[PDB]
């Protein structure tokens, strides 16, 4: 028998045999985080570590198959997923202080409460008790003072399991034939065996660096059009000319400028597009909303939803009676079973959030036709791309006006469009230089740019130059500020988030093109368009079958990730922004700090 | 006589794919109006004969094949497929003559806690004859080394189970074909 043959008979055991594995452990947890009990924690753990061990076993048993041998791409894929020894590859005390690390870290983040000096008696977490602060309070001392307490009581002991956490995943990556554990994060965008779409893993890092230094000039003008309207807020504390002090920003890290609108708002005075109230008017329930939104994938040429998702899915608040996690997730526990987990209520936050999650169910419907191992997106950008393509049409005013939540009479301005391109630059555009800044900074730590004696030293240089941002009270290296985030002290890669931002307007643009829009960018709306839908799903079925470079050229006809989409979206506010910065100061010192 | 068609369709306890028992027709006449005036069924195709016309005919012997199958499986009992089912477990012939009939069966044949019961063959060498029949559990030998009787690496079991559970999609649910096979006693 050919190697080729044999492997391919070992995918059939293995799909057949790991789909059933799959779906008691995705059931085990979904019986979890819709009912918080001992019991159902450690049916979790045990169809999980069953799952594990399963995983463990076929993974050295595919290892016995010479990759070198096969010539067939996609079955050359699937084996190559399996042949990962992943953690393993360490010793048995090694692998499990790695193990015991990774939980301390997320353990102490989720647990971590700083008390007030003043009240000693208040004391809060992170949510829901810092995250308020830094979202509503106007007080540079009391913001001051969450922002530092976050970084010196849960960040300091944050520091000495990081510097143990990328020592270990070092041993890990370089076992497996990888520079770095930034390099292995970076595997996932590698695409080596199809001529004409091959990616390297050095060649993120060159594609990501040169569509930034395009973002440039639309975050500069942004960030001095923030500074301007946040002097006003906290004068006698901004420099017109230097970097925004880090507490100032909206939330805990400043990843996201969305909590700025209410200071930074063009036009206050004109009606904010909130149908929260129309809907509970005209008597809307969370069946409705989801209701509704199977309605707009039904437009464009998308199935419905599953029998089994109307029957099996969450979507509502069981209340005192059964604990649940109320965190909007799609799940895919395979078989054919589709749920989504949500609380929903009556709110227009909601109703677009519906519209992401099942995009996410959309996408997982369209692949389940591939292979076991092939049933992700292309890449981790991917998934997240196409939920939020969804929420871009669905809260356009044609969309709302046509549902029948806004009023016909709701006049669009030309202020009230910048309104609303600004709200979307505060968080779109916004995070971007801090998403890159951050993996940059991990990217040189775990290649070994960045010495351990000066990690939060070139981690505030980096704040400086790149997000132009200055931290209110200076760090020594006691400190672990990036370990504060969520992502980096529970083990999650970060460049997601970027190259997701470049594809949903790809996508979009792809989209709009194929819907016939003729107008700006920001005001289309896909819906009805089954040549959109159509256009869509021809890289939704893929999967990861296909090179992401070649899923992303069958929508939007390019085999790389391109910035012009993103700055075609904010084009009317970034003309808008430079003549409001004629008379300001475009750019930030990397010098300037609130304590020289 | 009628027929007794309540034995194959209304029988509480149904086979798996890869062993299907196969129930013979003789002397008796049909009554296919219960067959034909029902929503119960799930697909109900026809080939070489009308699902109407069949009531004023007559036949040597019709011959009832009954098993169990995921939904996503009831398209490959038909004639000219290339599956897992029509492949290793039931084949019907490019020249089939008959009917087949099947109906979800998730409240009877799906159980919470997974039912494995219901098994099909994934692994065999060759394909299956039209009508051919094959219950061995003998170790397929997927490699060049022998197996020696002990299934290990590219030694694999032929049989694996379904594992029907309520909550699967319809795609996964089990359903309950029954082929009518028409040979040319047994008139309408
Ligand atoms: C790599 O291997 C896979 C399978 O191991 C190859 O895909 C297979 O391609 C054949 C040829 O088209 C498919 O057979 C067809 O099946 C349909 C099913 O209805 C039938 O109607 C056709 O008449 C034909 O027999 C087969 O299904 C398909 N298998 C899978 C899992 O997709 C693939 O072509 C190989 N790639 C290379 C580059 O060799
Ligand atoms: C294209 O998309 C639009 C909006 O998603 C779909 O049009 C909508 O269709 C519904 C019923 O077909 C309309 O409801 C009716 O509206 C009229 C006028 O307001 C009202 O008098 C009726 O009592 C009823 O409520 C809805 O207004 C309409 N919206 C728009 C903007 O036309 C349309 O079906 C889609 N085209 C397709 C799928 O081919
Ligand atoms: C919640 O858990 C309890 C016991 O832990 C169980 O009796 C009950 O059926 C569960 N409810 C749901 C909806 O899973
Ligand atoms: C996994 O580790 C084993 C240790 O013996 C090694 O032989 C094997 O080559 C490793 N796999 C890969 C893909 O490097
Ligand atoms: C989707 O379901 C609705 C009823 O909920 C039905 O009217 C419509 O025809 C269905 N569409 C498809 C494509 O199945
Ligand atoms: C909108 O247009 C009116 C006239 O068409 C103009 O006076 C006003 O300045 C414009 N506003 C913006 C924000 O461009
Ligand atoms: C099975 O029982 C039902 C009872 O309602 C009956 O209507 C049906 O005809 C029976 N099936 C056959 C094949 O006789
Ligand atoms: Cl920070
Ligand atoms: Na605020
Ligand atoms: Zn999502």
């Amino acid at each position: 028998s050919t190697i080729e043959e044999q492997a391919k008979t070992f995918l059939d055991k293995f799909n057949h045999e790991a789909e059933d594995l799959f779906y008691q452990s995705s059931l085990a947890s979904w019986n979890y985080n819709t009912n918080i009990t001992e019991e159902n924690v450690q049916n979790m753990n045990n169809a999980g570590d069953k799952w594990s061990a399963f995983l463990k076993e076929q993974s050295t048993l595919a290892q016995m198959y010479p990759l070198q041998e096969i010539q067939n791409l996609t079955v050359k894929l699937q084996l190559q997923a399996l042949q990962q020894n992943g953690s393993s590859v360490l010793s048995e005390d090694k692998s499990k202080r790695l193990n015991t690390i990774l939980n301390t870290m997320s353990t102490i983040y989720s647990t971590g409460k700083v008390c007030n000096p003043d009240n000693p008696q208040e004391c809060l977490l992170l949510e829901p008790g810092l995250n308020e602060i830094m979202a509503n309070s106007l007080d540079y001392n009391e913001r001051l003072w969450a922002w530092e307490s976050w970084r010196s009581e849960v960040g300091k002991q944050l520091r000495p399991l990081y510097e143990e956490y990328v020592v270990l995943k070092n041993e890990m990556a370089r076992a497996n034939h990888y520079e770095d554990y930034g390099d292995y994060w970076r595997g996932d965008y590698e695409v080596n065996g199809v001529d004409g779409y091959d990616y390297s893993r050095g060649q993120l890092i060159e594609d990501v660096e040169h569509t930034f230094e395009e973002i440039k000039p639309l975050y500069e003008h942004l960030h001095a059009y923030v500074r301007a309207k946040l002097m006003n807020a906290y004068p006698s504390y901004i420099s017109p000319i230097g970097c925004l002090p880090a507490h100032l920003l909206g939330d805990m890290w400043g990843r996201f400028w969305t909590n700025l609108y209410s200071l930074t708002v063009p036009f206050g005075q004109k009606p904010n597009i909130d149908v929260t109230d129309a809907m509970v008017d005209q008597a809307w329930d969370a069946q409705r909303i989801f209701k509704e939104a199977e309605k707009f994938f039904v437009s464009v040429g998308l199935p419905n939803m599953t029998q089994g998702f109307w029957e099996n899915s969450m979507l509502t608040d069981p209340g005192n009676v059964q604990k649940a996690v109320c965190h909007p997730t799609a799940w895919d526990l395979g078989k054919g079973d589709f749920r989504i987990l949500m609380c929903t209520k009556v709110t227009m936050d909601d109703f677009l959030t519906a519209h992401h999650e099942m995009g996410h169910i959309q996408y997982d419907m369209a692949y389940a036709a591939q292979p076991f191992l092939l049933r992700n997106g292309a890449n981790e950008g991917f998934h997240e791309a196409v939920g939020e393509i969804m929420s871009l049409s669905a809260a356009t005013p044609k969309h709302l006006k046509s549902i029948g939540l806004l009023s016909p009479d709701f006049q669009e301005d030309n202020e009230t469009e910048i309104n609303f391109l600004l709200k979307q630059a505060l968080t779109i555009v916004g995070t971007l230089p801090f998403t890159y800044m951050l993996e940059k900074w991990r990217w040189m730590v775990f290649k070994g740019e960045i010495p351990k004696d000066q990690w939060m030293k070139k981690w505030w240089e980096m704040k400086r130059e790149i997000v132009g941002v200055v931290e209110p009270v200076p760090h020594d290296e006691t400190y672990c500020d990036p370990a504060s985030l969520f992502h980096v002290s529970n083990d999650y890669s970060f460049i997601r988030y970027y190259t997701r931002t470049l594809y949903q307007f790809q996508f979009q643009e792809a989209l709009c093109q194929a819907a016939k829009h003729e107008g700006p960018l920001h005001k289309c709306d896909i819906s009805n368009s089954t040549e959109a839908g159509q256009k869509l799903f021809n890289m939704l079925r893929l999967g990861k079958s296909e090179p992401w470079t070649l899923a992303l050229e069958n929508v939007v006809g390019a085999k790389n990730m391109n910035v012009r989409p993103l700055l075609n979206y904010f084009e009317p506010l970034f003309t808008w922004l430079k003549d409001q910065n004629k008379n300001s100061f475009v750019g930030w010192s990397t010098d300037w700090s609130p304590y020289a | 006589n009628l027929c007794p068609f309540g034995e194959v369709f209304n029988a509480t306890k149904f086979p798996s794919v890869y062993a299907w028992e196969r129930k013979k027709i003789s002397n008796c006449v049909a009554d296919y109006s219960v067959l034909y005036n029902s929503t119960f069924f799930s697909t109900f195709k026809c080939y070489g004969v009308s699902a109407t016309k069949l009531n004023d005919l007559c036949f040597s012997n019709v011959y009832a094949d009954s098993f169990v199958v995921k939904g996503d499986d009831v398209r490959q009992i038909a004639p000219g497929q290339t599956g897992v089912i029509a492949d290793y477990n039931y084949k019907l012939p490019d020249d089939f003559m008959g009917c087949v009939l099947a109906w979800n069966t998730r409240n009877i044949d799906a159980t919470s806690t997974g039912n494995y019961n219901y098994k099909y063959r994934l692994f065999r060498k060759s394909n299956l004859k039209p009508f051919e029949r094959d219950i061995s559990t003998e170790i397929y030998q997927a490699g060049n080394k022998p197996c020696n009787g002990v299934a290990g690496f590219n030694c694999y079991f032929p049989l694996r189970s379904y594992g029907f559970r309520p909550t699967y999609g319809v795609g996964h649910q089990p359903y309950r074909v029954v082929v009518l096979s028409f040979e040319l006693t047994v008139c309408g």
